[PDB]
Formats: C-alpha cells, structure tokens, sequence
C-alpha cells in the first residue's frame, strides 16, 4: 500500500535524503520507534543511516539520509504511508 | 508619491494587521533596516542547503512588501522570520516542512491571534508538502504561497498546488502578467488570483534606509498576505473560506488580457487583480476540478469547503465528448462530478460554492422520460440545473433536460434570498453565448438550454461554449 514518489523535475531532485510519511493518526512515541526499526534493519545489511528530523505536529514520520537501496524495505515499515524522495525550492 | 502598487490595490472607494502575525519563510533579513525594525523578530530557525547584503536581499524585500513604515501593505503589522533559503534563494522541501512544523508547534506553546504564513517558493509538485500545508491550513492558519515564475502551470508546482493554500500570480502596472526574462508569472487552476508583481519598491538591504526594485510571484504574494492580514485585523473570526471569498469579492475582475496565457488555461486562469475592501450578502466563487483523464468511466469532483453550500454543478470538455454532471452527496456534503464519454479525453467538473448560512439545500432528480425536475416545495429556490447522461449521442423552480438525459435542481429553502433566471440565445452557431446578472446579483448557476462543449460562471457571467444556443443563469441576492 505504501508508495514512493520524486520529483519530477530531475535537476531538482536531492537523491539521499528522504521523508518517510506515516499514517495520519501515527503517535511520536511509533513514528520515533519505526525510525529505529529501520536503522537496524538497515545496519543489519550494511547500510550507514542517519535520522536527521523525527516530524510531529503536522505530519508524523521522519527524515532519513540512507541510500535508496533501502526503500523496498522502508516502504514495509509499519505505519508508513508514503517515502518522498528530497527535492529543491527556489525563490520566487 | 504612491508606489503603483499600493494604489492598484487600493478600491474606488476607501477611508492594520495588529492582531495578526503574518511568518515568512525565506532567506535571512536585515531586520534592522528602518521599513521593518521593530516590527520584525527573527526566529533564527535555519534549514537551508550548502551554497549579507546578498544573502539578505530577497526576504528583506518581501518583509518590506507586507510590513514596511513607507511601502508597505499592511504598514506596522506584526512578522516572524524563518530561514528556509540559503544566500542562492535555494532550499528543500525537508527544510520547508520543518519549518512549518517549528511554526505550529509554537503556536501551541504560546496561543496568539490570526497567523498569515507566507511562501514566497516553489519547488515541483511535492505530495509532501501539500499534505503539509493542507494540514496547517486545517488547524486554522492562513497560508499565501507564490504561483512561481514559471509561465507554467501552477499545479505542477509545490506550495503553488496545495490544497488549501491561496496561492497568487503576477501582474504589472498595465494589469497585464508579468513577464520574468523568457519566463513569467505561472497561471492556471491552481492560482487563486494576481497582484502586483512588477517593479515593487521595496527595503534593500544594501543599506538600513536603501530601496529597490524587484519582480516576482513573490511580490506579489506578499502583497496578499498584507491584504489578508488586514482583512483578518479588522474580522479576526473568518473562516479560509470567508477570507478567500472577500479576496474574490474585492478584487478588480476581468483587467488582465488572457491572450497572454496558453489556449487551455484561459479558461482556467482567475481574471482577478487583489485589492483591499472599500448587511449580508451572497458570495459565490467556481471551483474547476483537476481534469478527470481520459478513461472511458472518468469522473472529476469539484468540492466546495466545509462552510460553503454547494448551489450548482457544470462540466466542461474542449472536445465535446463528456456526459455531463451530477450533484451527489459525499461524506453528508454535496459534491459536483462530472462524467467523460466513451472515447473522450476527459472533463472538468465546475462547481459553484456559496456562503449561505440557515440554507437547507437539496437536490431533487427525475431520470430519463424532455425530462424535467422542480423544487416542487413552498419557500424553495431553485440555485442550479445540472444534467447527466448514460448515452453515447443524444417555469418557477424547473429544471428541463434532454429526454435521454437524467435531470438534477439544486433546491434550497433559503427565505431571505430572492432568485430570477436570465437567459439569452443566440441563433448564429456561435463559439460562445454569454449572459450576466444584474449589478447586485450573484450568479449560483450557470447552464446551457438542451453540440455544447460545456458551460461556467465567470464572476456573475454564465459562459456556453459551442464547438439556437441558450445561456441560462440563476441570480440571487438578498431580500
């Protein structure tokens, strides 16, 4: 169920850096511990990864600095909705 | 002297932003300089990308657009700065909702008034920040974004597209959109309406009492989040569907040569230029869906917001091969969707969103028999004709349509409202047929008599397009 999507806009696109996006009702107390979840999964395999934001307030989930590698076994995580790859804006 | 700007958007007739704080999130200011000290805090929240006076320059202005003693729109009024572009003007979505986030979370910590949220950025379409902006928007803050600068279609754009957001083009001093080297103002559905975007004096902050020139949907953003923030200062208890409505209401209508902008989006594009405001009354505004696409059981939805009623349903294709539309209730709240024919390239649904408090609305519907409908109770007004049909080739308070089609009246018990029909036919096979309300009247729907392309209101204009023909517009106002 969980889909990922980037930018469509290829030169604006920041490979490596990804939101994770759960479920609308996911508590801080299960966005904080999924993030765990994935970097022990992730070190299990090999991969370096750093959680650089948990998000809270608006929308639950997290922001991740991990290879795209990973993201079949993200998008299994519990309560993830979407990943969304990082991407530029630019002033208007 | 006036700065062009500040005049466009004073009304024929006129006479601060206090209890509002209006955030920005830009690059860094010089929160010093004399069109802003004082007025504006910095919240020091950074979360820019790797690459003064240059850093500074882009946000220093648009403070100055909103805020600023000289030049400003709503001169005084209270800001709140956020770093979310690097001294290039670029930064991420990630930094973006991070910052939206940083502003929510201090609402919550320390309750205030109305909060404006400006987003003089764009980036492509974003599913991410779209939720993240339809969220805050939800939990009751007011967000103005940037169309881009593009000479694109907005709703290929990010906070451009959001959901929820008002979101502003360009203009310049001949009301015309503004054009940005080989670029331009961005157009389309998803912008809301223009405001000066030209040759906007502002602070520069080359030095503490220095001005400047510049040019952008960014500009003209900050010219609505002024206005809005008035707005809110003076009727600190609009809803966004109240506040968006007067934007509508207030601004100048019909200014802007629409030749500028590609064939398809003319349709699509507000001819509205923002200016600020000059007994209940009827707002109305059309809500166009995205397009459905081409698939042979494509529907598209216009929806209107939780305070608005929805009076009438179109539906539009540039083909011709469409359906029609039908009003249906969806989560206990009316909807307009709009049915693609077999082997078209799809439809818009055109809603017509109201704010009419107190009104029971309804919609009564006769299957195919010409069919006709009527809001056969006392004290009901019929608001809208719609009709749909299954096919491939076909008084008072009465709708009629095609014998093969199925017939639906927006019915609704509203006593203080008083409604007439006005039609105009043009025998000529005529590209298109128009026919106005009256000054005074607000248009609620807008139909063509039973090879129509499809029909719309534009402001209280009733618009048939034609690939006799009868324009049909329903016009109400208060008793």
């Amino acid at each position: 169920t969980a889909t990922f999507h980037r930018c469509a806009k290829d030169p604006w696109r920041l490979p490596g850096t990804y939101v994770v996006v759960l479920k609308e009702e996911t508590h801080l107390s299960q966005s904080e511990r999924t993030a765990r979840r994935l970097q022990a999964q992730a070190a299990r395999r090999g991969y370096l990864t750093k959680i650089l934001h948990v998000f809270h307030g608006l929308l639950p989930g997290f922001l991740v600095k991990m290879s795209g590698d990973l993201l079949e076994l993200a998008l299994k995580l519990p309560h993830v909705d979407y990943i969304e790859e990082d991407s530029s804006v630019f002033a208007q | 002297s006036i700065p062009w700007n500040l005049e466009r958007i004073t009304p024929p007739r006129y006479r601060g932003g206090s209890l509002v704080e209006v955030y920005l999130l830009d690059t860094s200011i010089q929160s010093d300089h004399r069109e802003i000290e004082g007025r504006v805090m910095v919240t020091d929240f950074e979360n820019v990308p790797e690459e003064a006076s240059k850093c500074d320059s882009h946000g220093t202005h648009l403070a100055g657009v909103v805020s600023g003693r000289d030049a400003g729109v709503a001169k005084g009024a209270s800001m709140r700065s956020l770093r979310v572009l690097n001294c290039q003007g670029k930064g991420t979505v990630s930094g973006t909702l991070i910052g939206l986030e940083f502003i929510r979370k201090s609402q919550l910590v320390q309750p205030v008034g109305p909060l404006v949220v400006l987003l003089p950025l764009a980036g492509g379409y974003s599913r991410v920040l779209n939720a993240a902006c339809q969220r805050l928007a939800r939990a009751g803050v007011v967000l103005v974004t940037a169309a881009g600068n593009f000479r694109d279609d907005a709703c290929l754009y990010s906070p451009a597209s959001a959901p929820e957001v008002i979101t502003v083009g360009a203009t310049n001093a001949q009301d015309q959109p503004v054009t940005l080297g080989t670029l331009g103002t961005n157009f389309g559905r998803c912008v809301d309406l223009f405001a000066p975007g030209e040759d906007i004096i502002g602070a520069s902050s080359d030095c503490s009492t220095c001005f400047v020139s510049q040019s952008g949907t960014s500009q003209a953003a900050a010219h609505v989040a002024g206005i809005a923030a008035m707005m809110l200062s003076a009727e600190p208890e609009l809803t966004l569907a109240e506040l968006r409505q007067r934007l509508i209401h207030f601004s100048a209508k019909d200014v802007i040569n629409e030749a500028w902008f590609p064939e398809d989006q003319r349709v699509l594009t507000p001819n509205l230029v923002a200016a600020l405001p000059p007994g209940w009354q009827l707002f109305c505004r059309t809500v166009w869906s995205a397009h459905s696409g081409p698939t042979r059981m494509a529907t598209a939805v216009a929806r209107c917001a939780p305070d608005e009623e929805l009076l009438s349903c179109s539906s539009f294709s540039r083909s011709g091969k469409r359906r029609g539309e039908r009003m249906e209730a969806q989560g206990g709240k009316l909807v307009c969707r709009a049915h693609n024919a077999f082997g078209g390239e799809g439809v818009y649904a055109i809603a017509r969103c109201c704010l009419l408090p107190q009104a029971n609305c309804s919609v009564h519907t006769a299957p195919p028999a010409g069919t006709r409908v009527h809001c056969h109770q006392q004290g009901h007004v019929l608001t809208g004709c719609s009709s749909h049909w299954e096919v491939e080739d076909l008084q008072p308070n009465q709708c009629v349509g095609h014998r093969e089609a199925s017939i639906h009246a927006s019915c609704c018990h509203a006593p203080g409202l008083e409604c007439k029909v006005k039609e105009h036919g043009i025998p000529a096979p005529q590209e298109q047929v128009t026919v106005a309300c009256e000054e005074g009247w607000t248009l609620t729907g807008c139909s063509a008599l039973p090879h129509v392309l499809g029909a719309y209101a534009v402001d209280n204009t009733c618009v048939v397009r034609s690939r006799a023909v009868t324009a049909v517009a329903i016009c109400c106002r208060s008793r």
